[PDB]
């Protein structure tokens, strides 16, 4: 399990720290209550533009302020989640090694 | 039961001022469809139209007034209102 | 039994406005053949012609009205209608 | 109980001078919203507006006077006051 764990933890840590994967994954789950620009009584176009602007839409129509703010929010959440994950992995590894030493009947 | 009608359009020469009125029985303005401006009295304008237009609304008359200054032939377009879509009125600049 | 005829053409000077009428006994407009615009009241325009033309249709008269503003000698062409192909009428700008 | 009203606006041609008055029953000025200038008699101005505007206030009348010299059509905007937000008055230059 030592090697079996060091193999993918690097992938998860690097991908979360870069943050692009997490951004493209959880873009559509962003909230719109904070931003008055996303009223959209239609309640269907708003979801589409929310899932659309992160990818390639560009199209500067002065909404790019909200795009940039929410992108920074998701990037920060991604990197903090990566730090939480690596800290938990290290703590689990140390605790597992200690438990292995304690539970080992051999000297 | 909610009906939106536009008024105050017509033909205005270069450098003129025009007033656009929408009657309502958060409002947004569009031109053709390109986004123009938004009201809530906090107000927001597009950069392509920034510094030229001013929007205000009064609850007593249930109408939104859009004051346009220094019109040019470049912004010759039909303007709609959005809260449902407004009918729109044609504005031409010669 | 479906026949499409065009009307409202002629010669118009620079900066003028012209109205194109097609009688029907989803519509598309073409000029020559280059794509122009489409109607359904949702409307679509080509970027080469964007901001100059407006299309509307009424079911009461079964005709589609194409309002053209600020014509130039560059768009001197024959315009067709497509739903079958329309006859087309020649429009010249001098 | 604190109310701010703006006065002294209107239409002024190129190169003219305009005086903006705000009545108070540290002050800051804004235009639309872009930051303009600040008073305390120590005074601060934005570089985009530096060397054109002068602000003074008197405690006897509880009003702040904003003296604008050499206006241009570029600064055609609505000016607000901030201490709470002022109502704002439209200034246009032709």
């Amino acid at each position: 399990t030592g090697r079996a764990v060091i193999a993918p933890l690097t992938w998860l840590a690097v991908t979360l720290l870069t943050g692009t994967y997490y951004e493209c994954a959880a873009s559509e789950f962003a909230s719109v209550d904070h931003y008055p620009m996303f009223d959209n009584v239609s309640a269907s176009k708003r979801e589409e533009i929310l899932a659309g602007f992160p990818c390639c839409r560009s199209a500067p129509s002065d909404v790019i302020l909200v795009r940039d703010e929410i992108a920074l929010l998701h990037r920060y959440q991604s990197q903090m989640l990566g730090w939480i994950l690596i800290t938990l992995a290290t703590i689990a590894a140390l605790v597992s090694c200690c438990v292995a030493k304690c539970c080992s009947p051999l000297t | 039961q909610v009906q939106l009608v536009e008024s105050g359009g017509g033909l205005v020469q270069a450098g003129g001022s025009l007033r656009l009125s929408c009657a309502a029985s958060h409002m947004r303005w569009y031109r053709q469809r390109e986004w123009v401006a938004a009201i809530y009295a906090g107000t927001h304008y597009a950069d392509s139209v920034k510094g030229r237009f001013t929007i205000s609304r009064d609850n007593a008359k249930n109408t939104v007034y859009l004051q346009m200054n220094s019109l040019k032939p470049e912004d010759t377009a039909v303007y709609y209102c959005f809260v449902y879509i407004g009918q729109g009125t044609q504005v031409t600049v010669s």
